[PDB]
RNA sequence: AUAAAAAUAUAAAUAAUUUUUAUUUGUUUUUAAACACCAUUAGGUAUAUGCAAAUAUAAAAUUAUAGUAAUUAUAAAUUA
RNA sequence: AAAAGGUAUUGUUGCCCACCAAUUUUUAUAAUAAAAAUAACGUGCAGUAAUUAAUAUAUUUAUAAAAAUAUAUUUU
């Protein structure tokens, strides 16, 4: 049974992405530092101040191509 | 139209075709039926030899039109007296001609016209364009002032 | 159910709201009213059907009003109750009745059998 | 398993299990619903 | 008091019910004029269709099969498909042929008297 | 439904798997059904903050819910009818209602419970149970 | 069957389709998943008896060839424009009432003639459906009930030497929700082509003020 | 239809399988399938049901005395009436007959 | 042609829908060269769908 | 017996082998003829039909051609492959 | 000669056909499940009263002329003369009222146009649809109550009762197009679903319907298994006409109720009345209470003329009030059905009765 | 159209008989233009080369 | 031991309510008309009038006629 | 020079498969009953895209795994 060459190693292609969303890393460093027991990065420590944007959903969950996220 | 009827015919003497079409609207009368327009067409070598009873292929036959209005179970009745007509190739049938298919709503529309209308002939151009600009503009002119007569 | 909504009872079961069904035996009415059967586990209800006995004197109803039945002391092995009211006569039968024709026609097959009964002509 | 039971594919909450548990035979019970029909208990 | 309350509101909206059913018949009365308007147009442009009765169709099948009777002092019209047909004479005789199909019609009829039927040339 | 053998939706199931859904997909308005009492899950969620906003057009059928999003999540974490059947309506009982904002000793008003009591009101668990009345499950939300 | 394996069998690819199976669905006619967000009398997109999704073709224009397009969806997302409102039949007005507004405006964007939301897109499988033959290029139900006609046909035969409805002012009813102050009557004010507006909760019993709060901001209106 | 489409279930992978079964259990439950069809058309099983009869409660005309195949073993008891109707019966499809709508016919028939 | 099992499943739920939900997948029976003009009178000349049998 | 030209044994050869009609001028093929051109003068038929054959190719006409006239498949398989092909 | 029988062969498919292989032609059972082989007089007279061409009734005409007199007066001035104004607009207030003719054509407007044109959209060229429809708005137009519901119930019956007609003749004209099977059933039983209204809201017009399109095969109830519980009846209650009556206006409200104090019944406040709620009976049900009307006169005329025979039977009965079974009441003696209130005794000791219950 | 001109014998039971004057419409593009919306790579091999050469 | 062959028609039928036997899901009449298939030189069969529910999932672990063993099915790794 | 599968899990000298012997154990005992377990001998080599591709349904066929045929379908 034919199965595509590489396809057992493929990435999740709808939540490859979801891993790497900053907002993620703002939610999971976030309290990594709150604990006290760690010393934030100095990307923490500016994009605390300026989080990113909040509507910039990606299109693997806005199922909507024509939307300029 | 009610129906269109390409009667292809063997060319038989004008006693024969004649009277093939003096049979044919006299069963389309005794069928309650009328007739629009009864063209005709000089004979022509079609791309099919057709057959008749004596499995002949005749390569050139006279061409008649007919279009039609009846009703619409006795066209089932008169239909069967033509294709068992001994001297008709082959008719073409239309119930299509009320409703084609570009249309679609407005019924009268296309019932009013006929087949040489609803069907673009192959020999038009684009001058009947102009042509049928004049014939509306020259018909409805008067269609008004000619009806209110009575 | 039905019943406790509309009228209060002294004991359960008491009044019984139904479909008239089924009045052959002469001055005896058959009242097909229903309960509620309550299953706690799903959380759901469902009321059920049942054909009583219900004495009418005088024969007035036909199968279909939809008629108030109460209970009483015993008319007989097995109707404890009688028709008590009316609460919508079935028109339609009654004239169905007065013009001769079955105030209902019947059904036109029997119960479910197991024998392919071959019905020809 | 096309033959095998349904299985959820997260546990249901728990406080839903609860509220779905006001209309069960043991709280019909402390209630008042029966009718003792017999003895009950000794 | 709720009772007075939704006997009005209901009151009301029968009103209304009866007022959309009375805009309604006007409405399909504007749509009977407009279609008088379309209509009575597409059926005087029907009192042309020249109907043929029976009394008259053993006339026009006399002038339809002669349409192209061998001889015209014009230029014979084409035909539904619209070729110029082997314009024949009486009771059955092609005797005119185009020049598409005199070729092939004299090759496979060899002792047919067949013609070149030449149209009415517009010089003249 | 068709059978038997189907639950019985209705406005608030499908209310509330319309707004998961629609959370799920980061979508902004929802046009969810109109009900009483969906619109009452509506304006108490929206009175919980789980919600942008709601407006009622007085649609008789639809009415649109716009939703509230933060850091990338759904502040609708999750949304729950409290039937996915409609044929089985849960009566809460007022000590039902506050054996769930008592979580092991810290009262807990975190999750929100949308029932409609006998008034023909559409409340959350809280001001049904500071006044002690029990309503119709209806949602819950957090 | 012989009721015992025969085989050292240990094949160690599971799909996550396999496991996980009240998310995904590997059936044929089960793909459109559930579709809670269409308009459908079901959530389940697949029981739905109406739009059977042709689906090589579409999905140029709405991502898949499950969502529903554009012009059908019932939730919009955050950058992508709603809906437009159809206009008047003749939109001539359509920028004659924004005369009040600034005077060079352009045609509205939230503006169309034929916006309809009941236009059935065309299908393969719905009008189209090969099945019942070899699928040669010339075969197939090729039904002509949803696309608007091309031919000359029409326009030929239906041309009348009266004039059109619009003149002839056939139509009652104007418009369905009476006098909607862009296309009806002149819209004065401001454009809203968000809802900044319409996502408005009333701060007042008499509803003279409406709110909307952002997180950290308040709109008053 | 009285016969059994599948004789085991065929069909039983993991959910979404995304196919109605295996080609390995297919292949076991065919030949399950071709055992109770060999066991069948080779004992020459001969079934029937009558009208007006429990139509449930299958006949057994291969359990017949006049067409059985066994020696030592009794086939069934069944009425005299219905005997000569179904044994003549199964006679009468030891041919197809011509001028009628045909049927397979095959050596184990007889 | 089996990526496009959803493909083919669609265009078979319509002819199913058409054919009163139950003939999903049923084909129209294969009748003969000369079906439609040797067969007698009072038996469908043409190959119904499925659904009709 | 009855083959249609279609199939291998159309114009079969042999004692007993009998093709029906005439063959000069109109022939059987008169409404059966696909693809005729006229020679213009001392053009090369090797031209003409090395172009006919090459269209004809591209065309995969001739492809279904032998296909469907060998084998009557199961329709199965014909919208198997047709299919395969639309898809590939 | 006997039970057609199948040759099953259970390596096979299915079976054989019969060797009485009686039907040839698949026989054509209503929506419920009962044979026509061809649709009543009626509906043979609703086939020639449709395929020769229904005319508008002159109610149209003549409601038209006390309708609007001025509209009439204008037509009245103005008839046979080619019209340029439609004076018969609300003549026909709809496309369909004009069934008779095509296109909807009213027939004041073809006047001046050919009389060639008037036979082309006459009824005798209306096609098969046509003149269907025709049938079926010009019964919508005398069934219903204003011109545009077409959603009444007597409406809907109608349209549905002539809808299913066209399709039975459809079918016992071609029998193997079975979608159209599932046309003509799930149709018709919308159809009773609706007539089912209409015998509920004013059933004059139901028995006009009735006798008009011979159908009560689609009211008549299937199966007992149902209409033993009365459940093809609770229909008329699920849709919401347990209460659309009017008994203040056809049966007398007074005596149709018990009381609540007294509790008596429905016949006894009308015995407390004088009021005579009772069907027609039967001649089974009349003569069955002429006899029970009779027993005394009976004992009057046996007591007294042979006091013999009365002592004879006195003798007769007056052994078998001590005989038997029982002799005194206890609850074990006359609970009022023995063989089911006492269960554990039926087979073994009481082998009187057979069974353990004989009634509800 | 084409099954019924066939059915009266006005177009050929097989063939193109309006092949070379139908060619006229139909649209020549892979001999010197180069419509860049061509499914052909050939031609845009050969104008890639031309005016690569 | 003849083989040349079977193309056409659109609108158009409203939805919600108890048909649980009713209907219904690929075996069809006829070569004196053939392809095909099967057997074999010496034939039959040669394709939707009875008959005949049945894939399109309402779900509680495999087998097994619902008593037998302790399970079985499965997919992407690896294969000139 | 470029794209390919496994019922095997160092893996085709790999596995399985059926009829073919005793055995056993329960039983709805159709030539010789049905099913569960098993580890002889023998006909073969039927499945692992596998020697005319396989799978489901059905007509016919038969030493057994199966085949011709007619359908679909790719777990080819």
């Amino acid at each position: 049974y034919k199965m595509p060459k590489n396809m057992g190693v493929a990435p999740r292609f709808d939540v490859w992405n979801e891993s790497y969303e900053p907002w993620q890393h703002m939610k999971r460093m976030g309290r990594l530092v709150g604990t006290g027991f760690y010393i934030p990065p100095e990307w923490y420590n500016h994009f605390r101040m300026f989080p990113p944007i909040n509507h910039n959903f990606q299109q693997e969950k806005t199922l909507n191509p024509r939307n300029e996220s | 139209v009610f129906y269109a009827f390409v009667l292809v015919m063997k060319p038989r003497q004008r006693r024969f075709t004649s009277q093939a079409l003096r049979e044919i609207a006299v069963a389309i009368y005794n069928n309650g039926g009328l007739i629009r327009k009864l063209s005709n067409e000089g004979v022509m070598r079609p791309y099919s030899r057709f057959r008749d009873a004596d499995n002949t292929p005749l390569t050139y036959a006279r061409y008649v039109t007919l279009q039609v209005d009846m009703g619409e179970e006795q066209m089932r009745k008169v239909e069967k007296i033509m294709k068992e007509h001994q001297d008709v190739f082959i008719t073409l049938n239309l119930n299509n001609l009320e409703r084609p298919v570009g249309i679609r709503y407005f019924p009268l529309d296309t019932f009013t016209r006929l087949e040489e209308e609803i069907n673009w002939p192959p020999q038009t151009s684009a001058d009947i364009y102009k042509q049928l600009e004049m014939n509306w503009k020259e018909f409805s002119r008067t269609r008004w002032s000619n009806f209110l007569r009575n | 159910d039905l019943t406790s909504l509309i009228f209060n009872q002294p004991r359960q079961g008491s009044d019984k709201i139904g479909y008239v069904v089924g009045t052959s035996m002469l001055k005896t009415a058959v009242v097909a009213a229903n309960h509620m059967v309550y299953y706690p586990k799903f959380n759901q209800r469902v009321s059920r059907t049942s054909r009583f006995f219900a004495h009418d004197e005088d024969l007035a109803c036909v199968e279909g009003d939809l008629v108030h039945i109460k209970q009483c002391r015993k008319i007989s092995k097995y109707k404890h109750y009688y028709v008590f009211s009316i609460l919508e006569p079935n028109i339609e039968g009654r004239e169905r009745l007065k013009l001769g024709l079955k105030a209902v026609p019947p059904p036109l097959f029997g119960y479910p059998v197991s024998r392919r009964i071959v019905k020809l002509n | 398993h096309r033959s095998g039971k349904a299985r959820a594919f997260v546990f249901r909450d728990p406080t839903l299990k609860m509220m779905r548990a006001g209309s069960g035979y043991q709280q019909l019970r402390r209630m008042g619903m029966p009718i003792q029909v017999s003895k009950g208990w000794r | 008091k709720k009772r007075l309350e939704a006997k009005q509101m209901t009151e009301g909206r029968q009103a209304l019910k009866k007022k959309h059913l009375d805009l309604l018949r006007e409405f399909h009365e504007r749509q009977f004029f407009f279609w008088y308007e379309r209509a009575s147009e597409r059926l005087q442009s029907m009192n042309l269709i020249q109907y043929i009765p029976q009394s008259r169709v053993q006339e026009h099948i006399e002038r339809e099969l002669d349409k192209y009777v061998a001889g015209k002092s014009e230029a014979y019209p084409l035909n539904f498909v619209g070729q110029m047909p082997l314009v024949e004479d009486r009771e059955g005789n092609i005797v005119e042929v185009p020049e598409g199909l005199l070729t092939n019609h004299v090759s496979e009829h060899p002792e047919s008297t067949v013609k070149p039927h030449q149209p009415h040339e517009s010089t003249s | 439904p068709r059978y038997w053998t189907y639950n019985v939706f209705t406005p608030v199931y499908d209310f509330c798997h319309r707004i998961r859904e629609a959370t799920e997909q980061r979508k902004r308005f929802v046009i969810v059904p109109s009900t009483v009492e969906t619109r009452g899950c509506a304006r108490v969620m929206l009175g919980h903050g789980l919600v942008a906003g709601f407006r009622d057009f007085h649609n008789d059928r639809a009415f649109a819910v716009e939703l509230k999003y933060f850091q990338g999540d759904s502040t609708i974490n999750v949304i729950e009818p409290c039937a996915y059947d409609g044929k089985t309506e849960f009566e809460w009982s007022p000590k039902m209602m506050r054996r769930l904002m008592n979580t092991h000793g810290i009262h807990n008003r975190l999750v929100v419970y949308i029932c409609r009591t006998a008034d023909n009101r559409v409340i959350d668990h809280i001001q049904a149970v500071k006044e002690n009345v029990g309503g119709r499950g209806l949602i819950m939300v957090h | 069957i012989k009721t015992l394996d025969v085989r050292e069998y240990r094949p160690l690819a599971t799909p996550i389709e396999f496991r996980f199976y009240q998310r995904y669905a590997n059936h044929p006619n089960r793909q459109s998943g559930i579709q809670f967000l269409t308009h459908y009398n079901t959530h389940q997109r697949f029981r739905v008896n109406k739009d059977y999704i042709d689906y090589m073709h579409w999905g140029k224009e709405q991502g898949q060839a499950r969502l529903p397009h554009r012009h059908q969806r019932v939730a919009f997302d955050f950058d992508d424009q709603l809906h437009p409102t159809r206009t008047l039949d003749n939109e001539g007005d359509s920028y004659a009432w924004c005369a009040e507004q600034d005077p060079t405006l352009g045609p509205h964007p939230d503006l169309d003639a034929s916006f309809d939301p009941n236009r059935r897109v065309f299908s393969h499988p719905e009008h189209w459906n090969k099945m019942f033959s070899k699928r040669r290029p010339g075969e197939g139900r090729i039904d002509l009930r949803v696309l608007p006609s091309q031919s000359l046909l029409g326009p030929l035969m239906e041309q009348s030497d009266t004039q059109g409805a619009a003149y002839f002012r056939y139509d009652n009813r104007g418009h369905s929700n009476g006098r909607v102050p862009g296309l009806n009557t002149p819209f004065f004010g401001e454009f809203d082509r968000k809802m900044m507006q319409a996502m408005s909760r009333p701060l007042n019993a008499d509803r003279t003020i409406t709110g909307n709060d952002g997180r950290f901001s308040k709109t008053i209106m | 239809r009285w016969a059994a489409k599948f004789y085991g279930r065929v069909t039983f992978g993991p959910r979404n399988y995304p196919y109605p079964s295996s080609r390995w259990l297919a292949r076991r439950f065919k030949m399950k399938k071709h055992r109770i069809i060999k066991r069948f058309r080779f004992r020459r099983y001969k079934l029937a049901a009558v009208a007006n009869l429990p139509f449930a409660k299958m006949i057994r005309v291969g359990l017949l005395p006049e067409l059985k195949s066994s020696k030592t073993k009794k086939g069934d008891d069944v009425e005299a009436d219905l005997s000569g109707r179904l044994v003549s019966a199964v006679r009468s499809s030891g041919g197809k007959k011509k001028g009628n709508r045909g049927r397979p016919k095959s050596k184990y028939q007889i | 042609p089996h990526d496009w099992r959803h493909f083919y499943a669609q265009e078979k739920l319509v002819r199913e829908r058409q054919q009163n939900g139950h003939a999903y997948g049923r084909r129209p029976k294969q009748f003969s060269f000369g079906a439609r003009y040797v067969k007698t009178e009072g038996y469908g000349k043409r190959p119904r769908l499925p659904y009709n049998k | 017996g009855g083959y249609m030209m279609y199939h291998r044994k159309s114009m079969g050869t042999m004692k007993y082998s009998k093709w029906k009609g005439a063959h000069g001028g109109v022939s059987h093929f008169y409404g059966r003829t696909p693809m005729v051109e006229e020679v213009k003068r001392n053009e090369p038929i090797t031209l003409i039909d090395r172009r006919i054959m090459h269209y004809v190719h591209r065309s995969r006409l001739r492809h279904f051609q032998l296909f469907r006239s060998y084998q009557q498949k199961s329709n199965a398989t014909e919208c198997k492959l047709r299919e395969g092909e639309m898809l590939r | 000669e006997h039970p057609s029988i199948w040759l099953w062969y259970p390596w096979r498919m299915n079976p054989e056909p019969p060797t009485p292989g009686m039907p040839q032609r698949r026989a054509l059972k209503n929506l419920h499940g009962a044979v026509f082989t061809d649709l009543t007089p009626v509906q043979k007279k609703r086939q020639e009263q449709m395929l020769y061409g229904i005319n508008i009734p002159e109610t149209r005409q003549m409601k038209f002329e006390q309708e609007h007199p001025l509209l009439a007066s204008a037509l009245r001035q103005l008839d046979g003369q080619p019209k340029g104004f439609p004076f018969w607009y609300k003549k026909y207030p709809t496309r369909r009222h004009a069934y008779g003719n095509r296109f909807s054509i009213p027939d004041e407007m073809l006047e001046g146009y050919g009389e060639e044109m008037k036979k082309a959209l006459s009824k005798e060229m209306m096609s098969i649809q046509e003149k269907q429809f025709a049938q079926e708005a010009m019964y919508m137009e005398r069934y219903a109550e204003h011109d545009f519901d077409t959603t009444s119930p007597a409406v809907l019956a109608v349209k549905r009762a002539l809808k299913c007609r066209v399709l039975r003749n459809h079918l016992l004209t071609n029998p193997h197009n079975n979608i159209i099977k599932a046309v003509l059933a799930n149709t018709e039983k919308k159809l009773s679903h609706a007539l089912r209204k209409l015998r509920k809201v004013d059933f004059k017009k139901y028995w006009e319907i009735i006798r008009d399109h011979d159908v009560q095969d689609v009211l008549q109830p299937s199966n007992l298994v149902t209409y033993r519980q009365g459940a093809y009846w609770k229909y008329d209650w699920n849709a919401g006409l347990a209460i659309s009556t009017n008994l203040a206006d056809v049966l007398d409200p007074r005596g149709l109720n018990g009381c609540v104090e007294t509790g008596r019944s429905r016949s006894e406040v009308a015995r407390d009345l004088g009021l005579s709620y009772t069907r027609p009976l039967q001649e089974n049900e009349k003569k069955q209470l002429s006899h029970q009307a009779l027993y005394y006169e009976r004992l009057a005329k046996f007591k007294m003329e042979q006091p013999e025979a009365a002592r004879a039977l006195e003798r007769e009965r007056f052994v078998r009030k001590f005989s038997g079974m029982f002799a005194k009441m206890d609850i074990k003696s006359g609970a009022p059905d023995f063989p089911s209130t006492y269960r554990k005794l039926l087979g073994t000791k009481v082998v009187r009765w057979a069974s353990k219950r004989h009634g509800p | 159209a084409k099954a019924q001109a066939v059915r009266i014998g006005l177009y050929p039971r097989f063939g193109n008989p309006f092949w070379f004057r139908s060619q006229k419409f139909r649209p020549k593009a892979y001999q010197e233009n180069y419509d860049p919306t061509t499914y052909s790579t050939k031609h845009t091999m050969e104008h890639f080369a031309y005016n690569w050469v």
